[PDB]
Formats: C-alpha cells, structure tokens, sequence
C-alpha cells in the first residue's frame, strides 16, 4: 500500500518556445551607426587641419638656418 | 649591450606562448561549466614545464617515404618569420626605427604560407598532399583583402611608419571613424592565420588537419609554438593601429601597463569564438570574400581617397 502518485502538487511545464525581444531594429539602426561616424570624422578636420599648421612650423626652423 | 636587449625579447615571449596554452583551456573550460587543470598546478600554473619536456624525450621518427632537406626545412623557416615580425613594433620605442615598417608586416607575413608549400610536399600523400593545397588557396585570397584595408588607414595616418600611428590617435581611438573596415579587419586575421570558424588548415573534420598530421613531437613542438606566435602578434599589430594607446614621454612606464592589458583583450577573442560557431565548408569560405567581402572593401576605399580631399583635411607629410 505505500505506492507512488501524489493527490495533487503539479505544474505543468511548458511545451512552449518564445524569446522574440526586440532589439533596437528598423532604422534605429543604420540610425546610430551613421550618427557616430559622422561625429569621427568631425573629429577628424580639428587634429589633421591642426597637425598641418605644426608641421609648418616644424619646416620653419629648417628654413631660418641654413645660411 | 644591444645584443642583450634582443635576448631580453626572444626568452620572456615564449613563456606568453607556453602560459597561453594554459589559458587557452581554462577559459575555453569555464564556457563548458568546468575547472581548469586542478590537480597538477596547484592551480594549473606549473602545467606547460611538464608538457613541454615531454615532447623532447618522445622519439622522433621522420617517415620512410619522405624527403629529406625540404622536411627539416620548413620548421627553420616556421620559427624563423615568426619571431621577426616582432622586432619593428613601437612598445612605446621599438628595437628598430624603421622609416616604412606597416609595408615590412606585409613583407613578413606574405612568405608564411610558403612553408605550407613545403611540408604538405615534403612528406607525404594524399591527407596532406591535396590537402594542403587547399590552404595555400585560402591564404592566398586574404591578403587582396587585407592590404586593401590595410591601406584605407593609411590615407588618414599620413605616412608608413608607426610612430605617426600613436601620434594620430592622441583624441580619437580610431576604431570609430573607420568601423566598417575595423570588421573585415577582424575576420581576415581570423581566416589568414588559420583559426577556428575558418578551419581546414589546422583540420577539424577536414584533411583530419593534415598540415601536422605526420610531424612527431619533436619537430612539430615548434610548429605548434611558432604558430602560437602570430596569434598574439596580429593582436599586438590591431592595438597598435586602430586602439590605440597614448604615450607620454616623461612617464614611459605607464604606456604598457595600459598596453598589454588591451592585446590580451583582443587575444580572448580567439579563444571565445572557437566556442560557440561550426566550420564553414570550404566553398563557402572563399564565396564570401570575392562575391562578398571584396566589393565593399573597393567601395570604402573609393570613398578614403575623396574623403580627405572634400573636407580639406589632408595628413601632413
Ligand atoms: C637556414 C639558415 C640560412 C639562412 C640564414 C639567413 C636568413 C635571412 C632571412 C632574413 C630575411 C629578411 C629580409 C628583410 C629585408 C628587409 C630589411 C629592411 O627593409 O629593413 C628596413 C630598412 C629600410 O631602410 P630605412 O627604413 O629607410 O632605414 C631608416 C633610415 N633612416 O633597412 C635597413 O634598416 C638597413 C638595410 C640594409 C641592411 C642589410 C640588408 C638587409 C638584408 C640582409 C640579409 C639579406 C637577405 C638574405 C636573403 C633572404 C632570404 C629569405
Ligand atoms: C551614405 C553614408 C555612407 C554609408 C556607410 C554605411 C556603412 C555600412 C557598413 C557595412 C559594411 C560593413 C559590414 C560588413 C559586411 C558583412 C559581411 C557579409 O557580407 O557577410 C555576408 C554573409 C553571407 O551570408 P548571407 O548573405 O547572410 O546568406 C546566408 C543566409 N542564409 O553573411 C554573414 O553574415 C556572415 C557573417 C560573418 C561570417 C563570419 C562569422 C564568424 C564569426 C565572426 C564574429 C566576428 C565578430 C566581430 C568581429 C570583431 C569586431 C571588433
């Protein structure tokens, strides 16, 4: 007489099947990617324009000696 | 005592090749929800001396139907461009000054595959006659769209020498106005030097990697080792050029401790992708680079010759 199945405690657990969790998509991409290249190169004309006016300077001792 | 510097830069590179090996598994271990090597260490760390001693009493045979001078040639050579390439590589100075030195990466990882060449001629039939063949072809097609690429950069840098590579990158960590590139920068060094998703070369189900499959731990104790050597290299040479890191002359001693913590980053990426994608079965290896990768990479490089000129923003030089 001491045999298995309970009266009742019981779940089921699913068959089921989802994980659809979206995501940032649908022109909020293509959005951000394009919004932070455009800030690289206007980091760029600020450094390269810059670097451009020392190198001038660089040749300039050059050019005031060598007499 | 230059000739002290050089031997100061061979010896503390193979104990990050051997201690590598190491954390190739504990890493790779921790993904499968195990320890690392538990029992030898204590924690592990005193593995690779044992694993190494091993290989050099084991005995060597060279097979009966191979050749002879190409066989015991080709691991001269393997170990040979695998520690050179590290010479012309600013750590903030580098041991060589060279004037163009991006070209001279090129100029040693283009002969690389011509040991390849070798040992899949040099012994034997048919696991590695063909098939090394079709590793030289994979090798081959990922430079036209490494060098490309490679040159995108140059049109912003200004010039080929690497100190200007540093010096370029003091405000922007270059990664950001290049993205697009910093990708199939990636996926080339993934396939050219031979790893896990783009695998035929090594062997997983392919030519049971018949690269190897005859090499006895005598000879094939380096080939292992060598290889492990690009692995960190190519990752020493992409945070040398597009993260890059900022020097300060008077405190030279802060730039590597910033330094090696980031190519050590990039080197678990090796390790990580190995655990989670399958093979790509040969076709499909080489139709994504000319029907796929190649036209964009034309397309940006179009759009990096205009683009300094209409901004006016022209690299000195
Ligand atoms: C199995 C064992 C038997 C084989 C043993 C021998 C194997 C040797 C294989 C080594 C192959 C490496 C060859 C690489 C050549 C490239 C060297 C180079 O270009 O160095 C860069 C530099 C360029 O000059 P630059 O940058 O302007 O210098 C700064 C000036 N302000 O140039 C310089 O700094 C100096 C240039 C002159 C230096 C001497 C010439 C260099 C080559 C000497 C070795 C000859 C090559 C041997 C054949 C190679 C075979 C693979
Ligand atoms: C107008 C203003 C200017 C506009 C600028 C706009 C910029 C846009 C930039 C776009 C260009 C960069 C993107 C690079 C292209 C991606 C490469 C590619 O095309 O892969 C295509 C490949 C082909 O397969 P598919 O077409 O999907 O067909 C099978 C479907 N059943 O399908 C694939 O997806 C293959 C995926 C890659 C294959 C290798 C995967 C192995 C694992 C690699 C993981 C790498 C992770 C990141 C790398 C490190 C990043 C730091």
């Amino acid at each position: 007489k001491q045999d298995m199945p309970p009266v009742g405690g019981y779940g089921p657990i699913d068959y089921k099947r989802n994980l659809p969790r979206r995501g940032l998509s649908g022109y909020s991409m293509f959005a951000v990617g394009i919004g932070a290249l455009l800030f690289g190169y206007w980091s760029m004309m600020k450094w390269n324009r810059e670097r451009r006016r020392l190198q001038i300077e660089d040749f300039e001792a050059r050019i005031a000696l060598m007499p | 005592m230059f000739m002290i510097n050089i031997l100061m830069l061979i010896i503390p590179i193979l104990l990050a090749v051997a201690f590598l090996t190491l954390v190739e598994r504990k890493v790779l271990g921790y993904m499968q929800l195990r320890k690392g090597p538990n029992v030898v260490g204590p924690y592990g760390l005193l593995q690779p001396i044992a694993d190494a001693i091993k290989l050099f009493i084991k005995e060597p045979l060279r097979p009966a139907t191979s050749s002879a001078s190409m066989f015991i040639l080709a691991p001269i050579m393997a170990l040979g461009l695998a520690l050179t390439m590290w010479i012309p590589l600013p750590m903030p100075y580098p041991l060589i000054n060279m004037n163009l030195g991006v070209l001279f990466m090129l100029a040693m990882s283009s002969l690389a595959v011509y040991s390849i060449l070798w040992s899949g001629w040099a012994s034997n039939s048919k696991y590695a006659l063909i098939g090394a063949l079709r590793a030289v072809a994979q090798t081959i097609s990922y430079e036209v769209t490494l060098a490309i690429i490679l040159l995108s950069v140059l049109l912003m840098s200004g010039s080929f020498t690497l100190s200007t590579l540093i010096t370029t990158q003091e405000q922007m960590w270059l990664i950001l106005p290049a993205w697009p590139l910093a990708m199939m920068w990636f996926i080339s060094t993934l396939a050219e030097t031979n790893r896990a998703p783009f695998d035929l070369t090594e062997g997983e189900s392919e030519l049971v990697s018949g690269f190897n499959v005859e090499y006895a731990a005598g000879p094939f104790a380096l080939f292992f080792m060598a290889e492990y050597a690009n692995i960190i290299m190519m990752n020493i040479f992409t945070a040398i050029l597009f993260l890059g890191t900022s020097h300060n002359p008077h405190m030279p001693e802060l730039y590597t401790i910033n330094f090696t913590i980031k190519s050590l980053l990039l080197t678990m990426s090796f390790l990580w992708i190995r655990a989670s994608y399958p093979r790509f079965r040969y076709d499909q290896l080489m139709h994504l680079l000319w029907k796929n990768f190649l036209p964009l990479t034309l397309a940006l490089c179009m759009w990096h010759v205009s683009l300094p000129i209409l901004t006016s923003g022209i690299p000195p030089q």
